[PDB]
């Protein structure tokens, strides 16, 4: 359902992580692919939101530049 | 790099249009607070007492997240321990009001533990 969805946009974010060479950092990659994949065989939304945010957070708190007021400038500028 | 750049900005983009389409209360309260600069320092627990720790980029940000010594992100509380300036200098969550606010050194980061 919308659970299809959550576990798409998983394996979408592991991708933009592994994009932003998260995998030069063992540990952190590690803990990204377990994330990802405990999303992935969740049986309830609860447990596989909950990792997302875990998972979505390892994106948030790279400063590098996933920079997200530069894709909604982006977004917005095209319709 | 410039057709890697452009695949690299096709996907992120991509990925916030689907984050936006599941429209999910916590994920939206963290992007949101990512926004505006405030942001996680390390992975978002999902286990009691574990340790979050926050960038909380001025007054307005602190006082819609933070009521006493709850801590309101992701939709979860945490119970805040500590916050520390951008000195590494403790300071008490007494100290952060609107008089004294801009005596601090900004951006505040708090420690804190979930509930």
């Amino acid at each position: 359902s919308k659970m299809s969805d959550v576990k798409c946009t998983s394996v979408v974010l592991l991708s933009v992580l592994q994009q932003l060479r998260v995998e030069s950092s063992s540990k952190l990659w590690a803990q990204c692919v377990q994330l990802h994949n405990d999303i992935l065989l969740a049986k309830d939304t609860t447990e596989a939101f909950e990792k997302m945010v875990s998972l979505l957070s390892v994106l948030l708190s790279m400063q590098g530049a996933v920079d997200i007021n530069r894709l909604c400038e982006e977004m917005l500028d095209n319709r | 790099e410039d057709k890697r750049a452009k695949v690299t900005s096709a996907m992120q983009t991509m990925l916030f249009t689907m984050l936006r389409k599941l429209d999910n209360d916590a994920l939206n309260n963290i992007i949101n607070n990512a926004r505006d600069g405030c942001v996680p320092l390390n992975i978002i627990p999902l286990t009691t007492a574990a340790k979050l720790m926050v960038v909380v980029p001025d007054y307005g940000t602190y006082k819609n997240t933070c009521d006493g010594n709850t801590f309101t992100y992701a939709s979860a509380l945490w119970e805040i321990q500590q916050v520390v300036d951008a000195d590494s200098k403790i300071v008490q969550l007494s100290e952060i009001n609107m008089d004294n606010s801009p005596n601090l050194a900004w951006p505040l980061i708090v420690t804190a533990l979930r509930a």
